[PDB]
């Protein structure tokens, strides 16, 4: 039989479920934060 | 707003508002301190601590104190000249920040402290008006 | 034990590559719990199955 390993690499980073979940709670975080800090900076101008 | 002070210490505060009839354009010699309702915000996220960065008026005593899960107080003054019915020349919103202590006593931790020239608002009650 | 041999009944580890390898030392708690199970013997009070 023959074994394949198409996988690039992930075998070496470690803890991978965390460590994708990091990633992804920075995207949203980032994202989340910028996205109220935009309107409320378009709200206080729209006010004054 | 009339003080009466017996042996040197406040005992009653007089409010008594008067109205002249007419018709007046003498908005150079206009103003008005209002003492705005009292505020609160439970801060549940890190995004509700960002918003709160974001805003220049939002002095803290301290920096780097945690906002996470306490609940803040907004204990406001705005003083406010006009130029026209529609337009202050000046606002001014100002008075302390607290957080409630797991007592529920309350402890001051940080100023509001907006200024500004000619404004059509107060940016400082409609953010708290939301979000608190 | 006998370093460079590994027992008949033993506890793995498993190693960050991700395989299970002998593990020596949790192999030990285990054999002495399992020589103390054979002189004084185990008890299961409270124990629900």
């Amino acid at each position: 039989p023959v074994m394949a390993d198409l996988n690039g690499g992930l075998q070496f980073v470690p803890e991978l479920k965390e460590f994708t979940a990091k990633l992804r709670k920075e995207l949203v975080e980032t994202s989340e934060v910028r996205k109220a800090v935009s309107i409320e900076t378009a709200l206080e101008h729209k006010v004054v | 707003v009339g003080t009466l002070s017996r042996n040197g210490k406040p005992v009653m505060e007089v409010t008594s508002s008067f109205f002249y009839r007419g018709n007046y354009t003498d908005f150079e010699n206009t103003f008005q301190k209002t003492v705005e309702p009292v505020y609160q915000m439970h801060i549940k996220t890190s995004k509700d601590i960002a918003v709160l960065r974001s805003k220049e008026w939002f002095q803290l005593d301290d920096e780097d104190f945690d906002l996470l899960n306490k609940t803040l107080t907004f204990e406001t003054e705005t003083e406010v000249t006009f130029k026209n019915a529609n337009i202050f020349s000046s606002v001014k919103c100002f008075g302390p920040i607290k957080v409630e202590l797991p007592t529920k006593e309350t402890v001051e931790i940080g100023i509001v402290d907006y200024e500004a020239g000619a404004s059509h608002g107060n940016p400082v009650v409609d953010f708290l008006k939301r979000n608190g | 034990i006998p370093r460079e041999t590994i027992p008949f009944l033993h506890l793995r580890k498993k190693t960050p590559a991700g395989d299970w390898k002998y593990d020596r030392q949790l192999s030990s708690l285990f054999l002495d719990g399992l020589e103390k199970a054979a002189f004084n013997g185990v008890t299961f009070k409270d124990k629900y199955v």
